[PDB]
RNA sequence: AGGAGUGGAGCCUGCGGCUUAAUUUGACUCAACACGGGAAACCUCACCCGGCCCGGACACGGACAGGAUUGACAGAUUGAUAGCUCUUUCUCGAUUCCGUGGGUGGUGGUGCAUGGCCGUUCUUAGUUGGUGGAGCGAUUUGUCUGGUUAAUUCCGAUAACGAACGAGACUCUGGCAUGCUAACUAGUUACGCGACCGGUCGGCGUAACUUCUUAGAGGGACAAGUGGCGUUCAGCCACCCGAGAUUGAGCAAUAACAGGUCUGUGAUGCCCUUAGAUGUCCGGGGCUGCACGGCGCUACACUGACUGGCUCAGCGUGUGCCUACCCUACGCCGGCAGGCGCGGGUAACCCGUUGAACCCCAUUCGUGAUGGGGAUCGGGGAUUGCAAUUAUUCCCCAUGAACGAGGAAUUCCCAGUAAGUGCGGGUCAUAAGCUUGCGUUGAUUAAGUCCCUGCCCUUUGUACACACCGCCCGU
């Protein structure tokens, strides 16, 4: 199956800026509709998450066949200096007070 | 013209319209005298023609029990027929003949006017039926 | 009082360790 | 589109499930007692009711934010449509839930079993119910599992007056040998809030209530003014 | 005491027999077996078999810059979209076989490591402290002689007194209401319709309604009772101002089982390592290699017939939020499966007044092989789903294997029950002779018993305590 990179690059990008993804991914199926426009089978998504929590940075929740993900501090960091993108983008996990 | 007693046996569905006019029963567009199950005849008409055919002149009664099955609407027919004389004679003549008319319909019927509440029963788990199991056990 | 020798003799009072918590129960 | 309103019930509980679940899965560690959910037009609120307020609401207020995203994002509210709150249950013996997850608690520190168990009936005797019996089923001691339980006070275990009259609770605890089940069943006073007095009549159960006796005056001649 | 029943005179699956597996993974029964809601043509526990796979896409022993990741395809590429015979071979394509932690898919163990949830002992009425009494003690009393209740239910007796759980009370449910200052779905006091001996005002809509319907919300009435039996008590058996005089279920204790489930589980202890990995591809196919002494079926007959009879007695589902896949009225193709079309329905509003029996029963019963099969394959023409080969195909057609309830032996049954019939719901892209509920149905009952099979209490015996499937003796 297809490994590319900036699709990879791209779902980082909107985790950072949402904290959690929000696209229904089927490995059966290459195309769901909220998995479209984020062309990345689900397997990859889980697989590279259980090697990040196998190094940890992140912390999550399980609730009847649902994931919610929380991006702290260090998961903020680490985008921050890995991908070299800049902290003009501002994390959407400290909006408000 | 209210008099408010009703005719219902079982579960059938009943109205009693009163007003003056000669009392007859509508049965699936038959009237008391010629009746639909054809075979329980006499038993709803020696009452009332027997003292007198002008008897029911009174008051007329919208009777239309939509009833099927002759269990049903037979003998409500006579439900029916008792309660209207029962409460016309009480409300609109005079207490003494309320009296005697009804002693003459308590001789025509002791005590079997309202029942218990019962139905046929639930079906259980585990059989066929309401008390039933599967294969026996001899 | 003590009660995690009590509830170990409790679980079973004739096992193979009766013997040791009865004793460590007595004095 | 609309759907029907049985549908529309059976979807409203199952989303009430989900909340719960989710939310004793995650307010696992403050100590979650139940929620409450209250409906106006467009606008749901829900509240969390456990026994601590000043952790569950967090640093600024972040967890109680927080859950409002975990919500939106899942149950599919319209954005800016969902509000929820937070109070403090008045009393905490008294939910069998609340008492549960203090046992489990106590026992995820490593605290003994019996112990725990003595510490959690002498609260719920101090709490003002009038019976409660806590059960750890499972691996205590040794390869064979006990189940150990005590009792004290009143409980009705038959009828009707077990569901309003009585809290349930089960809950699991892990540990290196194996899972230890935790079910704690509470008895609750007449009358509603644990108790607070006579009010307007809803009877529920036998009691009887013996008023002061009128009395005489000693002395032969009346009062004088 | 009977009725209906049964590997016999059809239909659906669970053993009587097994090695191209063909079926039994839970059984010491009645607590395995139409049970895992397990009807596998979806990829079913794959099952048996010429099955393109990688489902290593956990970061660190070799790691290229092509692990090698299609084919409707002319006997040489010998299956309907498997280049799995032959250095042929390609329009996204750089994508590795692994040492610190239940990891490839987490349906694979250990349910004797467990939780939880069930089943069973438990359908029976049993169980336990505190203080006090007895005993050196285990233990006992309380928890009982008796009367006698469905009942450790209650009178009572009383070295016990007070209590606790269970039982009852409690909840839901059933041929009961002349108030719902109640309703366009249900008729209707005085309007405006109206032949006819106060009506189509339910065809604007009676603001009083209400009687059925809403069993939808507020209620009472087994003792202001009688007779008899009983210690005149607890209670029981029949009835003279009189709707109501044991509805059926739910919940269901202490202590237990090596009962079942790790193949329900993001509920979890203890694990495996290396190639068509249990997850994609299996045209065909798994119990179907099967003879009514495991549920649901035949009345040798006026109690039974095809509408001259129905103003009917009557559970509960139904469409697009993920997701196309719902219930269907009405016309046409039609004298019909099936197809087309606009239409209604988020539902007392549409299917629908749900086609839940035809009581006179307008083909119409004399010694009843022959209306109580028609021991079923030919025919207008045969499916919203790849696969219908033992299976959703579909509307229906002369006597012919049974003959009067067919016994070795059996996880049935007493007031609308048994037993006919059917209609729903779960399963359901297709589908129920499965299961779970719902309809027209009774009593003069047997108002019984402990002889079977069991259970409970008391006394008693025991050499039993792994508790009679025990212990044990002798050749």
């Amino acid at each position: 199956m297809l490994m590319p990179k900036k699709n990879r690059i791209a779902i980082y990008e909107l985790l950072f800026k949402e904290g959690v993804m929000v696209a229904k991914k089927d490995v059966h199926m290459p195309k769901h509709p909220e998995l479209a426009d984020k062309n990345v089978p689900n397997l990859h998504v889980m697989k590279a998450m259980q090697s990040l929590k196998s190094r940890g940075y992140v912390k999550e929740q399980f609730a009847w066949r649902h994931f919610y993900w929380y991006l702290t501090n260090e998961g903020i960091q680490y985008l921050r200096d890995y991908l070299h993108l800049p902290p003009e983008i501002v994390p959407a996990t400290l909006r408000r007070s | 013209q209210s008099v408010q007693v009703f005719g219902r046996k079982k579960t059938a569905t009943a109205v009693a319209h009163c007003k003056r006019g000669n009392g007859l029963i509508k049965v699936n567009g038959r009237p008391l005298e010629m009746i639909e199950p054809r075979t329980l005849q006499y038993k709803l008409l020696e009452p009332v023609l027997l003292l007198g055919k002008e008897r029911f002149a009174g008051v007329d009664i919208r009777v239309r029990v939509k009833g099927g099955g002759h269990v049903a609407q037979i003998y409500a027919i006579r439900q029916s027929i008792s309660k209207a004389l029962v409460a016309y004679y009480q409300k609109y003549v005079d207490e003494a003949s309320k009296k005697e008319i009804k002693d003459i319909l308590i001789q025509y019927d002791r005590t079997l006017l309202v029942a218990d509440p019962r139905r046929c029963e639930s079906k259980k788990f585990g059989g066929p039926g309401a008390r039933a199991r599967y294969q026996k056990s001899y | 009082f003590p009660y995690e020798v009590s509830d170990a003799l409790q679980d079973d009072p004739k096992g193979k360790y009766s013997k040791k918590l009865l004793n460590k129960l007595v004095g | 589109v609309q759907i029907s309103k049985k549908r529309k019930f059976v979807a409203d509980g199952i989303f009430k499930a989900e909340l719960n679940e989710f939310l004793t899965r995650e307010l696992a560690e403050d100590g979650y007692s139940g929620v409450e959910v209250r409906v106006t037009p467009t606008r749901t609120e829900i509240i969390i009711l456990a026994t601590r307020t000043q952790n569950v609401l967090g640093e600024k207020g972040r967890r109680i934010r927080e859950l409002t995203a975990v919500v939106q994002k899942r149950f599919g509210f319209p954005e800016g449509s969902v509000e929820l709150y937070a109070e403090k249950v008045a009393t905490r013996g008294l939910c069998a839930i609340a008492q549960a997850e203090s046992l489990r608690y106590k026992l995820l520190g490593g605290l003994a079993v019996r112990r725990a168990c003595y510490g959690v009936l002498r609260f719920i005797m101090e709490s003002g119910a009038k019976g409660c019996e806590v059960v750890v089923s499972g691996k205590l001691r040794g390869q064979r599992a006990k189940s150990m339980k005590f009792v004290d006070g009143l409980m009705i275990h038959s009828g009707d007056p077990v569901n309003y009259y009585v809290d349930t609770a089960v809950r699991h605890v892990l540990l290196r040998q194996g899972v230890l089940g935790i079910k704690v069943k509470i008895m609750l006073p007449w009358d509603p809030t644990g108790k607070i007095g006579p009010k307007k009549p809803l009877p529920d159960h036998v009691s009887i209530v013996e008023p002061k006796d009128e009395i005489l005056p000693t002395t032969p001649i009346s009062e004088q003014k």
